[PDB]
């Protein structure tokens, strides 16, 4: 989780199309945050293991990485973009029981 | 029973067949009041003050006209444009006289509070306070559309007779009332 | 007369008797228990 | 019915692992083993949808296909729950069987994706703004109302209007208030809890007096969030306006948002004047904020109060002495012609009729 | 989730139904025998009102047991969940 | 079109999650990189004592 995530996102930092060049994507930085649960509102709160454990649920934690790409202009920035979720290991780094 | 206000009538629509062919280039070329800019649209809109209309003269003898507030004044609008083609030399005919559309509104004098009418009569009125501020009902009997606003008044649409009108005005007052 | 169902956090009394999603009244806890039986049970002790 | 004794009275029963249909009556069997698929075919189980067993899925035009995927993914990149992709294809496929629709032009079809995915949203009580959905698709708010009307029209079908609670849920943890980020100093962080509190009780005082009807919701949230983020301290939170908050904030604020504090001032104004401290203390618009806590502790009597002095529109509160004044009955029409001369001024005399062809050509 | 169907009898739940609380789940603390229904469930026929269907859960044990404890909860689509928890 | 998209409105996020979740749960590693499908990866902890 502390390296190798950003090893791999440095491996594939770039991605251009063929066609129309001079339009791109970059990858900044990915993180990966602490486990919470999706509710009906589009917002969030945080869980515990057993909460999980009782509801049926996944014990897993958001990515999120800052992009930058061009549309027209080249000035467009996201710094809180998320791509999905990683399950998390209990009493690693990111758990709450830690 | 009545409150005491009235719908008053805002509209009347009405149409007539002219019964012949007409040019309107030459209504453009001769008379002192014409449109002819076929390149947004091919078409002749006029208008009176007494009766205070406008109308819209096609090519294809068609007349419609719309403005005023009575569905007799709308009648003597459409003849006096007749005359008008008549005398523009043109064989027009005041043929088959139909009535369209008229509106009305009134007022209640009390507030109207939407959430109440859309929660007890959300299958016919459909309320949405994001894009058109009042709220909007379809009546049946007669075929008549209704907008309902917090002021207390109400606009009327989509009768033929000042008579639908009244009768609609009453067949909702209850139901405005409580 | 509705049926209590107690909070899994706070144990404060809540009542449903509808189809409203579950969610503690007071807390935003989301898991709720049955209460004991009211009926007598009969055991031997052996 | 027994075929023993007549009697009605079969009770489908299984003995230690034998199921059988008994008459209740006279223990006769009338029906007895029963064959069923194992483990080992279980395993082994396959999928395939009626419709592609039927044919269907085979008749999708293009366009059709096209544009469900594109509901497939405006549903998924909300991470919404499956069901409602699935409920939102439905509804996309049952609309699409009208011609009118199936005949439009691809802005027309985006627009319809989107209302769609809004209606179903809407049909599971989650909130969610128009605005946000305009902003995932290519089309603009006015031709997506437009269209949005006409389909709701063409289907009536239910529409459950927003619940401002709901509303106020979702917006409430957008801001960034609740972190100590060094974009923001600390001064401003408070608990979230309270701040929820403060502003779905003021904003329910907004809307049983009114404010909130034929009205956009937003920005009257964003003014319950500002009494109370200035309420849990003023001490130093009432020298900030609105243009800073949105700033910290990041978020941009309504142009209609100043106005709408401005009238709930008005009415705080006239909630405080019920009030003995506050009716004597001589408060004004900016001081009053210190004691919102104080008045929405006794809200219900006072502003029950307040209404025996209800609200109604500023505009129309000018006191018009006139109200809807009866026009004139001018319903005559004459007998033929009332006049003759106004056909003498609808006709050009061929003075000026000659030259008309040289000046636009 | 149906309530227990009375006894046209003994104004009493049925045999089948004579654990179940007021609206369709067993009370902890009473002991459940064999083929004696869980939960009163009943399914919609959709797969002019819709007809349902009956599958209840019926609890299937040589031996009697004892309801502990029953827990209810709900997913974000509505899904409700209930557990139950047995004792021997 | 001829205006320019913008690739955010094609962030998808399902392909991530339910590919580490099915990966992890139903225990078999299927990568074309390699070739390399392996099963038997994850085990159901054990309760017994
Ligand atoms: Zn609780
Ligand atoms: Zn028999």
């Amino acid at each position: 989780i502390n390296v190798e995530i950003k090893k791999i996102m440095k491996a594939n930092e770039k991605v251009t199309s063929d066609a129309d060049p001079m339009w791109y994507l970059k990858y900044l930085n990915i993180y990966v945050g602490l486990p919470d649960v999706e509710e009906s509102f589009n917002v969030t709160r945080p869980v515990s293991p057993h909460e999980c454990r009782l509801r049926d649920m996944t014990y897993s934690a958001p990515i999120t990485v800052d992009i930058e790409y061009t549309r027209g202009s080249q000035r467009i920035i996201r710094n809180a973009l998320p791509i999905g979720r990683m399950p998390i290991m209990l009493r690693s780094s990111n758990c709450v029981l830690t | 029973g009545p409150s005491g206000i009235v719908p008053q009538l805002q509209n009347i629509v009405s149409t007539v067949n002219l019964g012949c062919k007409l040019d309107l280039k030459t209504i453009a070329l001769r008379a002192r009041n014409a449109e002819y800019n076929p390149k947004r649209f091919a078409a002749v809109i006029m208008r009176i003050r007494e009766p205070r209309t406008t109308a819209l003269i096609f090519s294809s003898g068609k007349m419609v006209c719309t403005g005023a507030k009575s569905e007799e004044q709308s009648r003597l609008a459409a003849r006096k444009y007749a005359r008008v083609v008549q005398k523009l030399g043109f064989p027009a005919k005041f043929l088959d006289f139909k009535i369209q559309n008229m509106v009305g509104s009134c007022d209640v004098k009390f507030p109207i509070r939407l959430e109440g009418l859309v929660l007890t009569h959300q299958q016919f009125s459909s309320y949405e306070p994001e894009l058109f501020p009042g709220l909007i009902y379809r009546m049946i009997k007669p075929r008549i559309v209704l907008l309902i606003f917090v002021s207390g008044k109400v606009v009327l649409t989509g009768a033929k007779v000042r008579a639908e009108i009244y009768e609609a005005f009453e067949n909702i007052y209850p139901i405005l009332k409580g | 007369q509705p049926m209590i169902y107690i909070c899994g956090e706070c144990h404060t009394e809540n009542e449903i008797k509808s189809r409203d999603p579950i969610r503690c009244r007071e807390c935003g806890y989301r898991i709720m228990y049955k209460k004991r039986t009211k009926r007598l049970v009969v055991f031997d002790a052996r | 019915r027994c075929p023993d004794c007549g009697s009605t009275e079969l009770v489908e029963d299984s003995h230690y692992s034998q199921s059988q249909l008994v008459c209740s009556d006279c223990g006769c069997v009338v029906t007895e083993g029963v064959l069923t698929t194992t483990f080992s075919d279980e395993g082994n189980l396959r999928e395939v949808t009626y419709s592609r067993s039927t044919g269907e899925n085979e008749q999708v035009s293009r366009s059709q296909q096209r544009g469900l995927r594109r509901v497939r993914d405006l549903c998924r990149v909300l991470q919404l729950p499956p069901t409602f992709e699935d409920t939102a294809v439905a509804y996309y496929q049952q609309a699409y069987r009208h011609s009118g629709i199936r005949a439009a032009r691809l802005q027309k079809k985006e627009v319809l994706v989107g209302c769609c995915v809004l209606i179903t949203c809407r049909q599971h009580n989650w909130p969610l703004t128009m605005g946000a959905i305009c902003t995932l698709l290519y089309a603009d708010l006015d031709v997506f109302s437009s269209t949005y009307m006409q389909i709701v029209k063409l289907l009536g079908l239910d529409v459950p209007s927003l619940c401002l609670a709901e509303l106020v849920k979702t917006y409430c943890s957008s801001f960034k208030l609740f972190q100590a980020s060094p974009s923001v100093p600390a001064k401003y962080v408070e608990d979230k809890e309270k701040m929820l509190s403060r502003t779905m009780q003021l904003v329910e005082l907004a809307n049983e007096t009114w404010l909130v009807t034929g009205r956009h919701p937003l920005p009257v949230i964003t003014a319950a969030t500002f009494l109370a983020w200035q309420s849990l301290q003023p001490a130093d939170r009432l020298s900030c306006s609105l243009a800073r908050f949105c700033k910290l904030a990041n978020v941009d604020l309504p142009y209609p948002a100043s106005s709408r504090l401005q009238e709930l001032l008005a009415v705080l104004l006239r909630m405080a004047e019920q009030l003995a401290w506050l009716r004597v203390l001589r408060l004004d618009k900016r001081s009053v904020v210190k004691h919102i806590g104080d008045l929405l502790q006794h809200r219900q009597s006072l502003v029950r109060s307040a209404f025996r002095d209800l609200l109604l529109p500023p505009c129309m509160l000018k006191s018009p002495k006139r109200i809807c004044p009866v026009p004139p009955v001018s319903t005559v029409t004459g007998d033929e012609n009332i006049s003759d001369s106004e056909i003498e001024q609808y006709l050009r005399t061929p003075q000026e009729v000659r030259d008309f062809q040289r000046a636009q050509a | 989730v149906m309530g227990p169907m009375l006894d046209a009898a003994t104004r009493k739940p049925i045999w089948r139904h004579e654990i179940l609380d007021a609206d369709g789940i067993c009370s902890p603390g009473e002991k459940v025998e064999n083929k004696q229904v869980l939960v009163n469930k009943s399914m919609p026929t959709v797969t002019q009102q819709p007809q349902y269907k009956d599958v209840p859960i019926t609890y299937k044990g040589a031996t009697d047991s004892y309801i502990e404890k029953v827990m209810i909860s709900s997913n974000a689509e509505d899904a409700f969940l209930i557990k139950m928890l047995l004792r021997q | 079109r001829a205006a320019q998209f913008d690739v955010v409105k094609h962030m998808r996020q399902d392909q991530i999650t339910n590919g580490m979740v099915n990966a992890i749960s139903t225990g078999n590693w299927s990568l074309k990189r390699f070739k390399m499908d392996r099963q038997g990866v994850t085990q159901v902890l054990s309760r017994l004592s």
